């Protein structure tokens, strides 16, 4: 059965952004399109499970020469007094069927806690002491001592935005979409690189598909620097450079993984 | 749980006992000292087969010749099936207790 | 409303050094800008109220709970019972060579809890919009990272701002601790120019603040080290039970003693 | 009189509201069906659905069947049990009552009422100390006669607050008791 | 007692009819949505590590309502949409625990899975049997429980009981809101559960190199504007402008040191504190944690310590601060 096929179709409008990347991935011919998917009313219804012969007499009277009003017609229509309770007794088991259907912790080390990961003689102790015990004998210098205005106008200088302490463009805007496309795309293909990458992953089969997508990784970034060339020749102003920093990165893992499984054959 | 009862010293397994269970055994004891029939009605559908039981068990070794033998009588068979657990329940707690068997019989027809 | 806590480190033996060195600053100077910014804030509204706690090696005390110089009866009173009571705490004090860090975080504890009892009494008609005005004087102590970060979160839940006014020195917990609080984090190099920063940056209240320019915030280095030998790590290997950030990926983490089971 | 108030209920809306409600099941004379509508009102009991058991006071299954914790919660008893008053057995058994032994013939009715009533209402106590309420919906139980007859423990907790209360205050206080029941000791 | 910090937590609410109910002073469904707000926000504030999931079920059919995600924000936006929903339909424990088990099947090992169900209307009616489903429930090591609500269920008392989880009842607004807070603790570790090392990131905030040179200018992560600084990962190299979330690629948590310092104090509760109403010598009119006199009969003290507190300072100590002022000297 063309199950993909169906999928495709479904997906074809309803979601925009799926199927642009999914074709993105296709418009400069990257890679085959195989691996994309590879690797990633109430009334008569409760009536329909309620009631099997409603299920049987519907099956047999299939609309044929009649009417849906009709057959809604035909729903509602001592001896005809215990009918009643019977027919309740009946329903609810009907309902209920149908609804029936088939370690204390202990420690040795805590003052790690105390000083986290958070980093970095004894006569000056004396010394310090008693010259601050005689430091306050006199209080309330408030009058002149506490400020003065020569030093409190270098602080206003400095508080001023030139001053110590005081350090002190959205420009484009059709470039910002084609941007946070390249991004979902780099995103979309990186999550798949990625998703194997960490795990060590010693086995044959495993080891094929991260063979596979770094293959596809060099494929793919072969193509987003001829983008990243027609976007530059513009204004040479706002570089966009964090892109160039994931590929690399990836190309760094790449390689020196690649390096690391040499080491250990 | 050994209960000091005016007539004599009464085991019972459960733990606790709340103050109608002493009222029960207690007037139950009258009647039974009194050797008279007597009619009694106690809330609790179970705990009273277990009180009735405890005391009647202790009563007939306090005074075996005065009672020869206990007839439980219940409604239903699937009713006096649990009479007849609690009556095996009752009778493992003071096995444990006395720590031997004792020549006591219950059954059910 | 606004209810504000100083709360001074003052450290005898790196303000005793001072007064070994000599230098234009001293304790006393300090205390006396405090003091000021104090006075200023009650000066600001009647329903303003202030608070004091300073910071020793051993413990943490408060310092605040007619006009013969034509004075506000009230400032007077302040002025009295500060001036008293840090005197008295700073000529008696006993002498531990053994514990020489100053205690800064713990007495943060005691404002927060002083803090909510301020809150828990005043009337629900009002609000109250506390505010700890933290001054540094002193090198942190390692040790108290796990107690300062508790009460750090707990001024964070309680909606408190940490305004710390770190001087002589730059301590990365305290400038993390008024980060994640929102409170402002100035740096004074000037320290007899002291008192002027403090009514402009950390005088005007959480109300009136955004509506001001005021220093940039310093960047936040949020470093993690594993537990053997203190230093910066970007990948941390930590356990579901101690939570901890280690070195390397190991057996078993030995402050777990846990039975991993490899895979 | 339980078939033609279901019936009436069936006429109007309030029957179809109370199944949304809860699930419902009927007594029948049969035994076959009644031990199938135990047998499923049980596993109700236990499952999401929940029930409610129409039954008879003189049925076999009001005196055979025991209620235990979350097996008839709420024991809802329709009108003072009093059997036909043409049932010619009943009168030898009651007039040769009032000639011998001296017994009113209304008295001995009221009787064998009380007695049927706190029979089929008194299960929900059973044991374990398993929370639950008994209402009567029939201001004959308020007479001081029905009271009075009425078992002790049942009685005393009993109490004239709550003696006749409306249909929506009973609703009101039921709800308040068990959320009292709910929660541990 | 082993505490499993790191936990997926499921809220499942139900909206059932019987929601409809105003058994509460307002609407049953808001007075829920508003308090499941305040308790995603600390559970949020006291767990930053784990994340949360909303599955909303309706007409015999749940539909994940937020999926698994570190931002309190974004499931609080969730939470004031739902707040208008119709509220009609009929709830499905299978349909419910099955989209939560299929969520969570591939979830970590070492984490701790749990789901909370909200329970509201008593009924419950699935496609299949839920016996079944507590097998399967069992054997993933997911733990449920259930919160009901004006009925004690007997399928989810033994759904908790089975399962691990613990079963309770509403008894007012005040108990559902104690009954919250409680859930919101991680719960302990039991035989069943077990731990094991997880990978973690600690990313640094970046802003411009020197006055805008060799810039790194991005949007966002998960309407975004270009974004002079923020936060970075080790590996993804990709920014991201709120932390702690997990990686868009990696599929490694980025969290920075506070928020793992802030789960420090599950590991060290702090021991109750006997009261004691008379003085007992102390002669101390000031209560020593906030230096106010004591107007009531109530004294508290340590056992290392011995300080004492007043009925708001120890009460305060024992639920936020997580820690003892003076007895930290
Ligand atoms: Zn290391
Ligand atoms: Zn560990
Ligand atoms: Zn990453
Ligand atoms: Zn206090
Ligand atoms: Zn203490």
């Amino acid at each position: 059965a063309n199950k993909e096929l169906e999928e495709k179709n479904r997906m074809l409008q309803e979601d925009p952004v799926l199927f642009q990347l999914y074709k993105d991935l296709v418009v400069s011919q990257v890679i085959s399109a195989e691996e994309f998917w590879a690797n990633r009313s109430d009334i008569i219804e409760s009536i329909f499970r309620t009631y099997p012969a409603v299920k049987m007499k519907y099956a047999e009277n299939v609309p044929h020469n009649m009417t849906e009003k009709e057959f809604w017609t035909r729903f509602f229509q001592e001896n005809s007094n215990a009918a009643i309770i019977k027919r309740f007794n009946h329903h609810s088991a009907m309902v209920l069927a149908a609804g029936l259907r088939k370690i204390a912790l202990n420690l040795k080390k805590s003052d790690r806690y105390y000083h986290g990961p958070t980093p970095i003689t004894s006569q000056d102790i004396i010394n310090s002491f008693q010259s601050i015990r005689q430091e306050m004998e006199a209080y309330t210098p408030k009058l002149t001592q506490v400020l003065s205005s020569s030093a409190a106008s270098s602080t206003i200088t400095a508080l001023s935005p030139g001053g110590a302490l005081m350090q002190g463009q959205m420009v484009p805007n059709d470039i910002q979409s084609e941007l946070k496309h390249l991004y979902v795309a780099v995103g979309e293909l990186l999550r798949h690189f990625w998703s194997c990458f960490p795990v060590n992953t010693p086995f044959l089969e495993e080891k094929v598909v991260k063979m596979k997508s770094n293959l596809e990784r060099f494929q793919v970034t072969k193509l987003c620097p001829f983008q990243e060339k027609i976007r530059r020749q513009y204004l040479s102003t706002n570089l966009v450079s964090h892109i160039e920093e994931m590929l690399q990165t990836a190309y760094n893992k790449l390689h020196t993984w690649q390096s690391r499984r040499l080491m250990k054959k | 749980m050994k209960l000091n009862v005016d007539g004599l010293l009464v085991y019972f397994p459960y733990d606790y006992i709340y103050p109608e269970q002493f009222s029960y055994m207690r007037e139950l004891k009258r009647t039974l000292d009194a050797k008279g029939h007597g009619v009694l009605e106690m809330p609790s559908g179970t705990g009273k087969t277990v009180s009735l039981l405890a005391l009647i068990m202790a009563y007939q070794r306090a005074y075996p010749l005065e009672v020869t033998k206990l007839i439980y009588c219940s409604r239903t068979v699937p009713e006096i099936e649990k009479v007849i657990e609690e009556l095996r329940k009752l009778l493992n707690f003071y096995e444990k207790q006395e720590g031997e068997k004792l020549p006591f019989l219950g059954l059910a027809l | 409303l606004n209810l504000l806590v100083i709360v001074v480190d003052a450290n005898p033996i790196w303000w005793g050094k001072q007064a070994l060195k000599e230098s234009q600053f001293t304790l006393s100077k300090c205390i006396d800008a405090v003091m000021v910014l104090g006075n200023s804030h009650l000066f600001m509204n009647r329903s303003n109220k202030l608070a004091v706690i300073a910071s020793h090696i051993q413990e943490s005390r408060f310092l605040y709970p007619g006009s013969k110089d034509g004075k506000y009866e009230l400032l007077t009173s302040a002025n009295e019972v500060i001036v008293e009571e840090i005197k008295d705490l700073m000529t008696k004090s006993d002498i531990k060579g053994q514990h020489t860090e100053t205690l800064l975080a713990g007495s943060l504890a005691k404002a927060l809890c002083y803090i909510h009892r301020m809150n828990k009494e005043v009337k629900d008609n009002q609000e109250m919009k506390s505010r700890i005005l933290v001054i540094k004087a002193a090198e942190d102590s390692a040790l108290q990272y796990m107690n300062f970060m508790n009460v750090i979160f707990a001024a964070q839940k309680q909606n408190i701002l940490i305004d710390a006014c770190v001087l002589d020195s730059d301590s990365g917990l305290l400038q993390q601790a008024c980060d994640i609080t929102g409170g402002l984090y100035l740096k004074v190099p000037q320290m007899p120019s002291l008192l002027q920063y403090l009514l402009w940056v950390f005088l005007p209240d959480q109300d009136q603040r955004s509506q001001l320019i005021l220093p940039p915030p310093v960047h936040v280095d949020y470093r993690a080290a594993c537990f053997c030998h203190r230093n910066l790590i970007e990948i941390g290997y930590v356990c579901s039970v101690c939570l901890s950030i280690f070195c390397n990926f190991s057996p078993i983490c030995t402050t777990c003693e846990t039975a991993f089971k490899i895979s | 009189y339980m078939e033609s108030t279901v019936a009436s209920w069936y006429e109007q809306g309030i029957l179809e509201n109370i199944q949304r409600n809860k699930l419902l099941f009927i007594e029948t004379q049969d035994g076959a069906e009644t031990s199938v509508a135990l047998e499923k009102y049980q596993e109700a009991c236990e499952n999401g659905r929940g029930a409610i058991l129409l039954s008879v006071a003189r049925g076999k299954v009001s005196e055979g069947i025991d209620f235990v914790h979350h097996y008839g919660r709420a024991v809802i008893m329709f009108g003072v049990p009093y059997v036909y008053t043409q049932s010619r057995i009943l009168k030898a058994r009651l007039e040769y009552l009032r000639d011998q032994f001296q017994i009113r013939e209304n008295d001995f009715l009221t009787f064998d009422a009380m007695r049927h009533a706190a029979q089929c209402v008194g299960r929900a106590i059973r044991g374990k100390t398993d929370y639950g309420l008994m209402v009567f919906a029939d201001k004959r139980f308020a007479r001081g006669d029905k009271r009075g007859k009425l078992p002790r423990w049942i009685q005393e907790h009993l109490t004239d607050a709550n003696l006749n209360l409306t249909v929506d205050e009973g609703v009101q206080v039921a709800k308040y008791f068990l959320r009292q029941m709910a929660q541990p000791f | 007692v082993r505490l499993g910090m790191m936990r997926h937590l499921y809220v499942v609410v139900d909206g059932s009819r019987t929601m409809e109910d105003q058994d509460l002073k307002p609407n049953r469904l808001t007075c829920t949505l508003k308090l499941l707000e305040y308790f995603v926000e600390e559970y949020f504030d006291q767990n930053p590590i784990s994340q949360i999931g909303i599955i909303v079920t309706k007409s015999k059919r749940a539909e994940k309502l937020t999926e698994l995600s570190g931002n309190p924000r974004k499931h609080i936006t969730s939470l004031k949409k739902a707040v208008d929903m119709t509220c009609h339909g009929e709830p499905s424990l299978y349909n419910s625990l099955s989209i939560a088990m299929q969520t969570l099947k591939h979830m970590p090992g070492h984490t701790s899975r749990e789901v909370l169900i909200i329970f509201s209307s008593l009924t419950t009616c699935d496609p299949s049997n839920i016996y079944d489903l507590i097998k399967t429930l069992k054997a993933a090591k997911i733990r449920v429980s259930v919160i009901g609500l004006s009925a004690e269920v007997r399928v989810c008392t033994v759904l908790a009981r089975e399962t691990g989880g613990t079963y309770h009842v509403i008894l007012d607004e005040s108990h559902y809101k104690e009954l919250l807070t409680h859930h919101v603790s991680p719960p302990p570790a039991s035989s069943s559960s077990e731990c094991s090392l997880i990978r973690m990131g600690f990313p640094q905030h970046t802003i411009a190199s020197l006055s805008d040179q060799d810039a790194k200018p991005s949007f966002s992560m998960a309407e975004p504007g270009l974004t002079l600084g923020g936060y970075f990962c080790p590996q993804c190299r990709a920014k991201y402008c709120e932390l702690p979330v997990e990686c868009k690629i990696c599929g490694l948590t980025l969290v920075s040191a506070p928020h793992l310092a802030r789960s420090y104090h599950h590991l060290f509760p702090l021991d109750a504190f006997q009261e004691i109403p008379l003085e007992e010598y102390n002669g101390e009119r000031f209560c020593y944690g906030c230096q106010g006199e004591l107007k009531d009969q109530h004294v508290y003290v340590c056992a290392v310590c011995q300080n004492v507190f007043c009925v708001d300072c120890d009460v305060f100590v024992h639920d936020s601060l997580h820690c003892c002022p003076g007895c930290i000297h």
